[PDB]
């Protein structure tokens, strides 16, 4: 009887874990954008600064 | 015969002046232009060649016409120094802006001056009690030392200083110099009210502090020099008077920010992030002048702005090295409701040594860090699984940790209009014993809420009892 | 061919023009071309001059004639602008005939000095409960409205305007608060429909509209905020109170970074120029409370910033936050859960609120802001399902009731007198016993109870604006008695 | 399309596929001209260009023009300038999911994703 | 006329375009009329680019310029010992002129491939965590990379202090002179550092070169190179030297500044193309010389400052590739109580056991490998599952070895005191002791040997190895102490 | 190959690989001092591949019923299909045969990720 109570709790434990971990993914995935865009803009700045070189 | 010239170009806060005479004014010199509104002051930056020079406007350049006549001053922008500046609001240029008559000072020194010799350097390891728990316990400030208050926007850098002035400037005994660099013009006015009410600055009587402002509303040239103006005044009381002085600066970042706006027009090749190539030097010459020498001691509380909450930014990242104490505020802590939002981990000082704050103080502090650290290292686990998955030993450290964090908060008398709770000043002696008692596990029964925005450790048990009657 | 007041176009492109001549021109002076397009001498060089184009470069041909205005760019300012919709230049765009201006002011004014100022102390009822309780706005304050797309950023500024009607129709002047909305980078329809709503609520009579549509050239959007500012500065100097709202400043910087990049300027963070700070800086500073000697006038500003993915750590956003006197973040998550306005108490802040808040609210709402801040920390920490103690659970029950009480529908402004009662009950806990789904109906039913019975209390808090030690008791016995029934 | 709006005053529909390549087009043009690249690489003038097309599509007193233009999300990211700027004009969105046509539902319009700014 | 002189065409930001000088060499020193000296880096027909060592407010257009005829060199020899000089080698401590024996250039060719010896000589750092895991060797360059406020300088500083054990001696081939190179630091700090050296009578065998932030960029850039020549001196005269750069990260920033200002195209993040060549031709200058050359040697401890723990950065990677290993220091380990916070996982020594002491080599063989297993087991016991005898046994010992490695600053420990401690660790005599006991255990155990079993300490010291007999006595001395108390 | 296409036949051309081509072209463009775009690629880089792939098609019955198939090869850097060059190519083609090293190691050879691999024409060109 106390085995049927563990599975029941463990079924709830991993349910919220998937919800938190899952929702955590929708948060880091946003940080992956701003960080992707940052690298694209930064690499672009050196390219422009190397060409804007005059006297 | 006054040396005279004509304007050849006017781009933003950068005006190019040309002189017919074969005598050219050196660099860092001042210039003046006649206008209906008043007089516009210029500052030499570099000799472009061909008897042409490049200068930086000190005010709006609207109306300037090409070829207009320009008069030379003959010396770098100077500002009145001496006890006569006290209780007076001086402008970046060095003229009264409080409408109370001209500052009849004895001497007038230039804002530009070379940093103290290596042999003139004097080191000290004396503690300075502020009353702030998260500080006097973790990263205590030193007398005549350099203080830094990093943090993003709206984290608590000024409000933090205001409290320091409400607790040190009063019981100080020396002189003070407040200089608002690129800050809300409104905060300056309200600051003036406070100095008058508190009596620090008495119009009819005497005063204990001088007010120099180069607010953000002012153009870049000013936001760049204002810091130098305020500093010149304070280095006077240091060498000439040889008396303890408190130098309050806010915000120091504007100094480099204002210089990065013009670096482009000056014809400099932008370094990474857009900042001017000579960031390290300029910032260098400034910090090296703000220090204690064998003639006098000066305690400086400089606030630093953190762009996009990025500590890796070249601006703030080059500021840490010029500080004996660093108190960083993370917006991730202020949002929790914890104030001041001091981050115990990142916060460092040079006084955090057992050969100064005592052996016990060293041990108690360390224990607090380890505990807070262990909570952070399991933070990932907490959001995913929870505390149910945490071990018995780990679960006990979390709660204890969370208790220590909340306890770090402290009601600020200056921020009473925000918290609605009367200020709480805690002594260093009691703070140490307090945490030490929490580490020993003598308050694991008391609820966490009782640690939130609490002053003295006695107030914790008091507040815990009040919560018993409120429970229904 | 007078190379002293007129010159010839050497080249044109990228929205910039290099004219040859104009030896007697002032820095940043308005100009006009043969086509009739207005420009501005943004920079002066030996042998040539840089002019920005306020219109399409199509109309600017190479080799045309260029005359100067002789005056810096300025816009008509006065009371005659009320009820009238103009653009960045100050010309009418609604078609109700020319504007009746009392005078002309520079487009670029310097902020008042430090001496001619006073701390704000005049409350500015926005109509929103959650607002005028946690982060109230006062005459001369600069409250930021940051939030993501469709979060209710303007919904907080718009309701404020409609709530001012309660004093604009009065006899007294110091009570009235003029409004000046600024639309930049927005759609034609978006503004047109926005105006219509004002007319339906009869709020356009005391409001001025300045337009800088996206179709319009970038510079227009750049000068729109500055000029619109001078329109309201007038009321300030005359001892009157004005209220200007920028919607939105974030787009401006984008429009300015355009001219910034076109003129070849070293890129900064996110491709914004280093002087982007001085942009919003110079604009906001011109909003404060003057001293009594000046006229006791003020100018409250409500800048708006649009973030991405709830990122307040961005560049533009932080730059504004380091200028404004508090922010009212609007998280999208709370906006979808129904919690509207989606004010996030966690990031919301007011640097000068209590100072300009009604004492009746300061008493009933004590430590409410900090409590909510700690609320989300324990609430989001118990959402796992784990069992907690009585201490955390007790704070978790009271937090939920307050959160729902902060909620409010749009176009439903409530008097301060009506707000005071609601807050009192929340802190005390009388609501705790109340069911969660009955919190909404309870508010509408509780207000009727006072009007039908204890009306005297409402009239006292109205005039006095403070709760004495006696009225405090009469109020408690009046709410407790209602909670029981 | 504007012709039948101002002349015949009809409710003409303008279909654009895809609004994304329109921004890309501008980006290549402004690139060759020498103009300095904005954030993410897009053109600085991007903001103004978008308006020189969206604003022209409106309901006048004579007729009206409804725009039905497809949208492409670069790297499944809505923070990007191109999409960000486009959505600022969009009033409604008709999404077409594979899982909708998979259930034998035609059109494959998804009720959950399809939203409008005139749903009040 | 202009062959030996020239007139200044422009000047600013520490740069001066002088006209003339058609017989000046590359990188040659020059002197202006003002008194300020300068350095020529860009040779062009039109003009010559020169960098200023001082402020530029003194140089003006049309000023006279003279040449030195010699490449920028610095005084060298024993005289400098105990003195504090600047880039150029001038005294800044105020204790008389620098009595030098010879003068060597700033830029010197790295030692030959032929005149070299494999590193076999240890460098007692006094740090157990270091001398046991990542040993230093006379002739190598061990990096000290880490974020700010971690303990980079600490590692270096303690090393110099530890050398007092042999520098006070009579034997030369055993001593080890130290050269600290402060670059980018404030004068305040340098002053306190030199104060600390004196408090330990470590200034007598120490030379300090100051290039504080306030000084001109060309000083900070030249500081390391000149400083190296100072140390090379001992290397050539058959003596041993130990130079510490702190830090090259600032030097590159400085050298970046001259490039940008001389209008030299930037590479990545504005750093000059040859930024690698900046540290490569610096570190290679330190190495072990052949017996024919003098058996002389120069050891180098370069210091780098990472941001946010990002070792993938531009400058750091450039140096990691050159240095014979690195002592990674993590902030996170510091709080956890690991001090010094040396991450063994990432810290390695390429010379390896060759450099380590033979005695200490025996007692700790797979110790580094064992600490690797510990972190392997420590991460796996995170699951919250019970552990068997094996995984818990190693977990017990691995946890205590990490606690034994913790050593206080300013407290260098001899070799005769490190061996015993590590011995009792790797074997398993601490397993049966509580963790908070390891602390006092160290001090108590040492005092035990210094009183009773002192003969053994004397054999380990002289012999430097462990014989069949010495192990026997050492074995019994350990067990006997465990039984005590 | 167009020869075959024009004359009424069938020709298969495989570009292996377009990635290298762009690099070459980038080199010329930079040396000639033309404006640098994302990742140092000039604005006409897309016009390059679009003006290449569109050359292959299926001529009608009147034109000769001839046809030219194209199989362009693109090399990604760690699965990054979001890169500049790949995004251009993937946008022009009519389907991808995405391949992953991981699937290769398991044994699945050729490692054709069924999940990603797609074809817009599909059954239209498959034996019944
Ligand atoms: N308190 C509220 N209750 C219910 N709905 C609301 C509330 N506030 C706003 N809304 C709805 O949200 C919609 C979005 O309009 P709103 O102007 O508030 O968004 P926004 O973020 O200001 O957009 P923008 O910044 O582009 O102007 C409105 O049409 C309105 O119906
Ligand atoms: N072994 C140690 N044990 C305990 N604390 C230490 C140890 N070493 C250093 N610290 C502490 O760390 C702080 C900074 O140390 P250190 O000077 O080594 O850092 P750093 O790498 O030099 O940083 P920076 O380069 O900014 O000076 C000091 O306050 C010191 O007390
Ligand atoms: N000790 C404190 N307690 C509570 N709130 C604080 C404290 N210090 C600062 N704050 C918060 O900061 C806000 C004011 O911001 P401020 O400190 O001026 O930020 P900045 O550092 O950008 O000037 C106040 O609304 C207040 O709530
Ligand atoms: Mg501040
Ligand atoms: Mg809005
Ligand atoms: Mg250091």
């Amino acid at each position: 009887q106390g085995y049927a109570a563990e599975i029941s709790a463990r079924r709830n434990a991993m349910d919220n874990a998937s919800k938190n971990a899952g929702d955590m993914i929708n948060r880091y995935s946003i940080l992956y954008n701003r960080t992707r865009q940052a690298v694209i803009t930064n690499e672009l700045v050196d390219i422009i600064t190397g060409a804007s070189s005059l006297g | 015969t006054p040396i005279t010239g004509k304007v050849t170009a006017v781009i933003g806060a950068i005006v190019d002046v040309h002189f017919e005479q074969s005598e050219l004014p050196a660099i860092l010199n001042a210039l003046e232009i006649k206008t209906p509104q008043g007089k516009l002051v210029l500052e030499v930056a570099q000799h472009l060649g061909e008897n042409t020079v490049r200068t930086i406007a000190m005010d709006g350049t609207e109306g300037l016409v090409r070829g207009e006549k320009v008069l030379d001053t003959g010396g770098p922008i100077s500002v009145p120094v001496g006890r006569e500046t006290l209780g007076r609001i001086i402008n970046v240029i060095g003229e009264p802006i409080d409408e109370r008559g001209p500052i009849k000072s004895k001497l007038r020194k230039p804002i530009h001056a070379d940093p103290p010799s290596f042999a003139e350097q004097s080191t000290s390891a004396e503690i300075l009690e502020t009353g702030i728990k998260v500080v006097d316990l973790l990263a205590p400030y030193a007398r005549g030392g350099k203080i830094g208050l990093f943090g993003g926007a709206g984290v608590g850098k000024t409000v933090f200083i205001q409290e320091l002035i409400n607790n040190i400037a009063k019981a100080h005994g020396g002189f003070s110099v407040f200089t608002g660099v690129g800050e809300r013009t409104r905060e300056g006015n309200d600051l003036y009210r406070e100095m008058k009410e508190t009596g620090v600055i008495n119009l009819e009587g005497e005063s204990k502090v001088a007010l120099v402002f180069g607010q953000m509303n002012e153009p870049p040239g000013a936001r760049a020099r204002v810091a130098l103006t305020g500093l010149t005044i304070a280095e006077y009381f240091r060498d000439e008077e040889g008396q303890d002085v408190l130098l309050f600066i806010d915000n120091i970042f504007r100094f480099t920010q204002a210089g990065s706006e013009v670096s482009a027009l000056l014809g400099r090749i932008p370094s990474a992030v857009g900042y001017q190539p000579t960031l390290a030097t300029d910032m260098g010459l400034l910090q090296e002048r703000i220090t204690t020498t064998k003639k006098g001691s000066v305690t400086s509380v400089q606030a630093v702005y953190v762009p996009a909450d990025d500590l890796t930014d070249p601006a703030p990242a080059t500021t840490f090295a010029h500080l004996d104490a660093t108190t960083v505020l993370s917006r991730g802590i202020s949002e929790l409701g914890i104030y001041p939002a001091v981050d115990p981990l990142d916060s460092k000082s040079r006084l955090l040594d057992a050969a100064v704050v005592g052996q016990e103080h060293y041990d108690v502090a360390s224990k607090v860090q380890e505990t807070l650290q262990t909570y952070k290292s399991l933070q990932d686990i907490i959001a995913i699984l929870g505390m149910d998955e945490l071990s018995e030993q780990d679960k006990l450290t979390v709660e204890r940790a969370r208790k220590i964090q909340r306890f770090l908060s402290q009601p600020f008398a200056v921020a009473e209009v925000f918290t609605g709770i009367p200020g709480k000043l805690v002594r260093l002696k009691d703070t140490v014993a307090s945490f030490k008692a929490v580490l020993e596990g003598k308050y694991d029964n008391i609820p966490e809420h009782a640690f939130y925005m609490v002053g003295g450790i006695e107030d914790v048990v008091a507040k815990a009892e009040k919560l018993a009657a409120e429970a229904n | 061919a007078n190379l002293n007041e007129t010159g010839r176009v050497l080249a044109v492109g990228d929205g910039i023009a290099r004219v040859f001549g104009l030896n007697n021109i002032q820095a940043e002076e308005l100009v006009e071309f043969s086509s009739g397009v207005k420009g501005m001498a943004l920079n002066l060089e030996p042998g040539q001059v840089g002019i920005v184009l306020f219109g399409s470069d199509r109309l600017v041909k190479e080799g045309e004639l260029v005359k100067r205005t002789g005056n810096i760019v300025d816009v008509p300012v006065g009371p005659g602008l009320l009820g009238r919709v103009v653009d960045a230049l100050g010309n009418p765009i609604d078609g109700k005939g020319p504007i009746d201006a009392a005078g002309r002011s520079r487009a670029q004014v310097k902020a008042p000095g430090i001496l001619p100022r006073r701390s704000v102390h005049e409350p500015v009822q926005t109509g929103l409960k959650a607002v005028d309780a946690l982060v109230p706005i006062g005459r001369g304050q600069r409250e930021l409205i940051i939030g993501d797309r469709q979060t209710g950023k303007t919904a907080v500024a718009l309701d404020t305007i409609l709530n001012q009607k309660r004093w604009n129709n009065g006899s007294d002047e110091s009570k009235k608060l003029y409004c000046v909305y600024v639309a930049v980078g927005q759609k034609r329809s978006t503004v047109a429909q926005l105006v219509q709503t004002l007319e339906q609520h009869d709020a356009m009579k005391y409001s001025i509209i300045v337009a800088a549509t996206a179709s319009e050239a970038a510079p227009l959007q750049y000068l729109a905020p500055f000029t619109a500012a001078s329109i309201g500065e007038w009321f300030r100097d005359n001892g009157k109170h004005a209220l200007i709202v920028y919607d939105d400043l974030s787009k401006q910087a984008v429009a300015y970074r355009q001219l910034s990049l076109l003129l070849r300027r070293p890129p900064g963070r996110e491709a914004y120029p280093g002087d982007v700070f001085y942009l919003h800086s110079r604009l906001l500073e011109r909003a404060a409370k003057l001293s009594e000697k000046e006229g006791s006038g003020s100018l409250t500003a409500l800048p708006v910033i649009e973030t991405q993915g709830g990122d307040v750590s961005a560049y533009i956003p932080t730059n504004v936050i380091s200028i404004t006197d508090g922010q009212i973040f609007l998280e999208a998550e709370l906006f979808y859960k129904g919690i509207r306005p989606a004010i996030n108490v966690g990031l919301s802040v007011s640097r000068v609120g209590s100072a300009a808040q009604v004492k009746a609210l300061k008493q009933v709402a004590g430590s409410l802001k900090l409590f909510l801040a700690q609320y989300r920390e324990v609430a989001a920490f118990a959402q796992f399902g784990s069992d907690l103690d009585a201490s955390t659970k007790q704070t978790l029950v009271r937090g939920e009731r307050l959160t729902q009480l902060l909620k409010q529908n749009q176009y439903s402004p409530l008097a301060t007198e009506e707000q005071v009662p609601l807050i009192y009950a929340g802190v005390n806990g009388h609501l705790d016993g109340i069911e969660l789904s009955r919190i909404g109906e309870f508010e509408s039913s509780f207000l009727s109870y006072l009007k039908s019975n204890h009306n005297e209390l409402l009239t006292e808090i109205r005039e006095k604006g403070e709760l004495s030690k006696e009225l405090l008791a009469s109020l408690k016995s009046a709410t407790e008695s209602f909670v029981a029934t």
